[PDB]
């Protein structure tokens, strides 16, 4: 999973 | 004593810290429950291996895979192929942070790879040929002050610069990310670090820009993506820190907002959730654990009187603890939570969080807590724009030389 | 068409409908910094979707080559916005677009684009008529999805749909009362329709919450919205909370319930209330059982309310040096 800043 | 524990996380008290669901089970305290066994058994590691724990910080293996990364990427890195200065500020600074030297090969190649993302019309796009976007732009303007070479310095057309957040400006006194895109505080905060770093902020460039943030603030004590929205540690850290650079930070309730960021803190796994109810994330460790240095600067500018001279106002031993023993990946590189895989983006955060954790500093007062081994110290960080102190020094300095785009 | 993942997809380089246009490699410089090694099917549509933006070829293939490079990576801001300009110059209808939007959302509701995407959408449209049901659905998979409730919070507002949210806010409570999303909602609803001052509803909202905080005393999030409601008029404006709290000590104490009391304390001091000195050292006793016992992980904060209290509160605060 990844964290969305953008 | 012989029997004491100098590990916060370690001690049989700390096991009171355990979530409490009441005997009413909901998907959030399931979930919370997943998270604080699995943080449990990285805690009880040492101890069921009859180990002394030792807290060392990977350096040389975070170093190899920044390296890398600073180079080439696996396909891992498509869903960023729309992010790449993020990708070099990311990889820039967590290598300040460690203390390792930019080679000037690297130097010079990462300026032209930004001059390339570089719009004709202004901003720095995710990459060579894409649309200029708020974002890449604030990375891009972090990763050429990290650099500070002249060289670096002069990739930025500054009038471009001014023209391009102008075109951006809303009447209500916010931004869009990029034309025909979304709305919300991460562009306020994008164009006040950029346009305070490159000295072109003009009289009427953010009018209205500190009310808007303002509203953003809600019930909760901390802000949201936009008026309305729930508080969150990603929009609450650019929303405080683009007022503290409009010197506007008494816009906000700071008390309301001082409680809800500590509240944040988790008291079993010691890191930082990003809102109330979720989940810890090593990456909350800078978004949330910054707060409290730009909250120290503020309200001790108010000469609040009981604001330690010591301490941040979060358990900057909890924090190191987390980082150091839940988001480190043996093979280099950091991470948001055991089980999850690393990635530049919790790499650069994590050690931000981490010096920040390590470092208080309250003008001529200073005050260190570095847990585990001493080589664990990493360089400073500065609050607001999350590049070495040095770095925002030099740059303001050598921009104010420039006068603001059009006099 | 060909969607990006049929067992029978083709390179664009070997589609015979793209003959006539030579791709445009990505210009990366001499010695590349933070080189992303794509895959040859990402590498193959972005290098003609850079083809077609150069050329600014407005086209159904064009069109249809966006979907590709979304699908491959769905955060390219540049593509969704040749995507939207396609969209008005090929006179494309909107309801097909907004069934592919739902369809992306679905499989990746955390990005941005998406959202910003769909509410461009409906605003072209003026019609907010799928809007409730469908992020309801995605709320349905993840209930606190940020970007769900922030586009619902948008619909709502813009289209005045305020008529059955509460209740929708009241389901997704008893679902999960621990969702602070949901929390969210539910205030950004009061606060927009009847307010919190018509005294018949903010008695209602504490009775509600007080009641929730007895059957989940731990559930930090009703604790942050008792204190939301209240905090703007002032803790000490309503005397019986105090006495109430208190009444939940022995069965259903917590450090939520210790902090609230510190909070009420905190703002009666703030007032001028009788006993100023009892009322001080009531609250000096908790700031102390929360740094060194009830909650630790906040010790610097407990000391410095403590420290902060002693400061302004203390008989000897408006005493001069000399007496
Ligand atoms: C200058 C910039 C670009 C700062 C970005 C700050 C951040 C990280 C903002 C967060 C944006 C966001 C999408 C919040 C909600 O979505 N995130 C999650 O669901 C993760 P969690 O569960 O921890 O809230
Ligand atoms: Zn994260």
């Amino acid at each position: 999973t990844k964290c969305v800043f953008m | 004593p012989v029997w004491s524990e100098p590990l916060y996380s370690l001690r049989p008290e700390h096991a009171r810290e355990r979530l409490q669901d009441d005997s009413v089970e909901t998907v959030t305290s399931i979930e919370q429950a997943k998270v604080e066994e699995k943080i449990q058994e990285v805690f009880s590691s040492y101890k069921f291996n009859h180990l002394v724990p030792r807290l060392v910080l990977q350096r040389e293996k975070h170093f190899h895979y920044l390296k890398r990364g600073l180079r080439q990427l696996t396909d891992a890195y498509e869903c960023l192929d729309a992010s790449r200065p993020w990708l070099c500020y990311w990889i820039l600074h967590s290598l300040e942070l460690l203390d390792e030297p930019i080679p000037q090969i690297v130097a010079t190649d990462v300026c032209q790879f930004l001059e390339l993302c570089q719009s004709p019309d202004g901003g720095f796009g995710g990459g060579p040929g894409q649309y200029p976007h708020l974002a890449p732009t604030y990375a891009a303007v972090n990763a050429l002050c990290i650099i500070g070479t002249e060289e670096a310095y002069n990739v930025i057309n500054r009038e471009k610069l001014l023209q391009y957040l102008y075109s951006l400006k809303q009447p209500d006194g916010s931004f869009l990310m990029h034309v025909g895109g979304e709305v919300d505080v991460r562009s306020a905060y994008c164009a006040a670090s950029v346009a305070s770093l490159t000295n072109i902020i003009t009289p009427d460039l953010f009018e209205g820009t500190a009310e808007w943030i303002a509203r953003c603030q809600n019930w909760e004590g901390g802000i949201g993506g936009v008026p309305g929205m729930e508080a969150h540690g990603g929009y609450t850290f650019c929303g405080l820190a683009a007022l503290v650079i409009l010197k506007k930070e008494r816009s906000l309730n700071l008390k309301s907002l001082l409680q809800w960021v500590t509240s944040r803190q988790m008291r079993f796994e010691g890191g930082f959730q990003g809102r109330c109810n979720k989940l810890v994330d090593g990456c909350y460790s800078f978004w949330q654990a910054g707060l409290l240095p730009l909250l120290h600067r503020a309200l001790h500018a108010q000469g609040d009187p009981a604001l330690s001279m010591s301490h941040w106002m979060f358990h900057q031993q909890a924090l190191q603890e987390y980082i150091l023993m839940c988001c480190q990946c043996p093979a280099g590189g950091l991470l948001d939570k055991p089980g999850k895989s690393r990635d530049f983006y919790h790499t650069c955060y994590c050690l931000s969080g981490l010096s920040i954790a390590q470092h208080f500093g309250s003008g001529a007062m200073l005050h260190d807590v570095v847990m585990g081994v001493p080589e664990n110290v990493l360089q400073p960080t500065h609050p607001v724009y999350n590049i070495g102190p040095d770095k925002v020094i030099q740059a303001t300095t050598h921009f104010l030389q420039k006068p603001v785009p059009g006099f | 068409f060909l969607s990006l993942d049929s067992p029978t997809y083709v390179l664009y380089r070997d589609r015979a409908e793209w003959a006539d246009i030579d791709p445009v490699p990505q210009n990366d410089g001499p010695s590349p910094v933070v080189q992303i090694i794509y895959s040859e099917k990402f590498r193959d549509v972005y290098d003609y979707f850079r083809a077609v933006l150069q050329r600014d070829e407005r086209s159904e293939r064009a069109f249809k080559l966006t979907r590709d490079a979304i699908e491959l990576n769905a955060a390219n801001y540049t593509v969704w916005h040749f995507r939207r300009v396609l969209l008005r110059s090929l006179q494309k209808d909107l309801q097909e677009e907004m069934n592919y939007i739902i369809a992306i959302i679905e499989e990746q509701p955390k990005n941005y684009q998406v959202w910003h995407h769909r509410r461009v959408l409906v605003e072209w449209l003026k019609d907010p008529s799928q809007e409730l049901e469908f992020i309801a659905d995605i709320l349905n998979q993840d209930a606190k999805n940020y970007h769900a409730w922030q586009h619902r919070q948008w619909v709502i507002q813009e289209f005045r749909l305020w008529d059955n949210e509460l209740q929708y806010v009241d389901q997704l409570l008893k679902e999960d009362v621990r969702n602070n999303s949901v929390w969210n909602q539910r205030h950004f609803v009061i606060s927009n329709t009847t307010g919190y001052s018509d005294r018949a509803v903010l008695e209602r909202e504490v009775q509600y919450t007080l009641e929730m905080i007895k059957l989940v005393p731990h559930n930090e999030s009703a604790w942050n919205y008792l204190k939301g409601i209240l905090q703007d008029r002032g803790l000490s404006r309503y005397p019986n909370l105090l006495n109430q709290l208190l009444d939940l000590q022995p069965s259903h104490s917590s450090p939520y319930l210790i902090a609230f009391l510190v909070d009420i304390y905190e703002d009666m001091l703030e007032n001028q209330c009788d006993n100023k000195e009892d009322i001080l050292n009531k609250a000096l006793e908790l700031c102390e059982i929360l740094a060194k016992e009830k909650d630790t992980i906040r010790k610097e904060y407990w000391r410095y309310i403590g420290r902060s209290l002693q400061s302004k509160h203390s008989r000897e605060s408006d005493i001069p040096a000399s007496v």
